[PDB]
RNA sequence: AACGCAGCUAGCUGCGAGAAUUAAUGUGAAUUGCAGGACACAUUGAUCAUCGACACUU
RNA sequence: UCGGGUUCAGAUCCCCGAAUCUUGGAAAGCGUCGCGGUUCCGGCGGCGU
C-alpha cells in the first residue's frame, strides 16, 4: 500500500503513467474533501499522496535520462544538459591532453639533461 | 541596370540543421488538466449558480485561459461546456464559471465530484 | 528581485507546480503545538544528516 | 449591444429575449383590487396603461 522508489525502477514505462494518473485522480478528490467538510484522516492523505507524485515522477525523470546518456555515450556531440557542468571557468580550461602537450625543443632538452639524484659528503 | 540605386542582392539562406539537439528531451507539460482545476468552490453564492444557471464554479490556475479550462473539465468529468467566464479574485486566484450544455445537468454531475 | 508551496501557517526559515521537499547513501524508532499518518525496523525502515541522481515558476 | 429580470454584496459582464408608424410589443414592465402561503408558493388571478 506504500509506494516505494526501488520497486518502481524495474517497472515498465506505460503503467507508470497509469500509476501516475490515478494518484493524481485521488489527489483531486482529496482537494474536494478539503473545501467541504473533511475528516482529519482524509486531511492527512494529501501530503503522502503528494509525495508519491514526486516519488513516481522522480522515477520517470530518472528513468528517462540514462537512455539519453547511453544513447549519447559514444557520440561526438552531446546535449548541453548531458555534458558535465562543474563550473563555468573549469569548463574553459585545457583538457588533460593539451596541458601535457610539449614541444620538440623541450623533449630533446629533458632527455639529454634529466634531473639527477645526488648527495654531498660533509 | 534600369534603377540608379544599388540594392543588396538576395542570397540563399539555409535552414538550421543542428549537429545535436541543445535540449536532450522535450520539457514535460507541467500545466495539465489536473493543474487546470485546483478545486471546486462551495460558497453560498456559488450554490445559486449550480441550481439556477446550470453552472459550476471552480478555482483554476491563473495561467489557464478559457479554452484550456473548457478542455480540462470535459475530459476530467465527461461533460460538455457551453461557455466559461473567468475572473481573478482579489486574493490572486482565478475563478471560472463553467456552464454545461443543456443536455447535461449540473446537479447530478456535481454529485459525481461529491461537491453537491 | 517577484510570485507561489504546509492538514491546521501570518512572520522567520526551507523549498519551486515533483514546491517546509523527490531519489540515493549513512544512521537507526521517531515528529510534536494539536490531530492524523506512521513504524515486520531484513522477505529492509520513522526521523535526522550527508548529498554524487532527478527536478528547479516569472 | 440593447430591453426586462436577478444578489447581502456583480451587472450594457449573470438569466431571459431581441440583434450585430410598424416587426420587436405586451407575453414585458408599471399602477392599483384581490386570492393562496407564513424561513415552503420564487404560486395565482381583476381591472388600466
Amino acid at each position: 500500500a506504500k509506494i516505494k522508489a526501488r520497486d518502481l525502477r524495474g517497472k515498465k514505462k506505460e503503467e507508470l503513467l497509469k500509476q501516475l494518473d490515478d494518484l493524481k485522480v485521488e489527489l483531486s478528490q482529496l482537494r474536494v474533501a478539503k473545501v467541504t467538510g473533511g475528516a482529519a484522516s482524509k486531511l492527512s492523505k494529501i501530503r503522502v499522496v503528494r509525495k508519491s507524485i514526486a516519488r513516481v515522477l522522480t522515477v520517470i525523470n530518472q528513468t528517462q535520462k540514462e537512455n539519453l546518456r547511453k544513447f549519447y555515450k559514444g557520440k561526438k556531440y552531446k546535449p548541453l544538459d548531458l555534458r558535465p557542468k562543474k563550473t563555468r571557468a573549469m569548463r574553459r580550461r585545457l583538457n588533460k591532453h593539451e596541458e601535457n602537450l610539449k614541444t620538440k625543443k623541450q623533449q630533446r632538452k629533458e632527455r639529454l639533461y634529466p634531473l639527477r639524484k645526488y648527495a654531498v659528503k660533509a | 541596370r534600369t534603377s540608379p540605386t544599388f540594392r543588396r542582392p538576395k542570397t540563399l539562406r539555409l535552414r538550421r540543421q543542428p549537429k545535436y539537439p541543445r535540449k536532450s528531451a522535450p520539457r514535460r507539460n507541467k500545466l495539465d488538466h489536473y493543474a487546470i482545476i485546483k478545486f471546486p468552490l462551495t460558497t453560498e453564492s456559488a450554490m445559486k449558480k449550480i441550481e439556477d444557471n446550470n453552472t459550476l464554479v471552480f478555482i483554476v490556475d491563473v495561467k489557464a485561459n478559457k479554452h484550456q479550462i473548457k478542455q480540462a473539465v470535459k475530459k476530467l468529468y465527461d461533460i460538455d461546456v457551453a461557455k466559461v467566464n473567468t475572473l481573478i479574485r482579489p486574493d490572486g486566484e482565478k475563478k471560472a464559471y463553467v456552464r454545461l450544455a443543456p443536455d447535461y445537468d449540473a446537479l447530478d454531475v456535481a454529485n459525481k465530484i461529491g461537491i453537491i
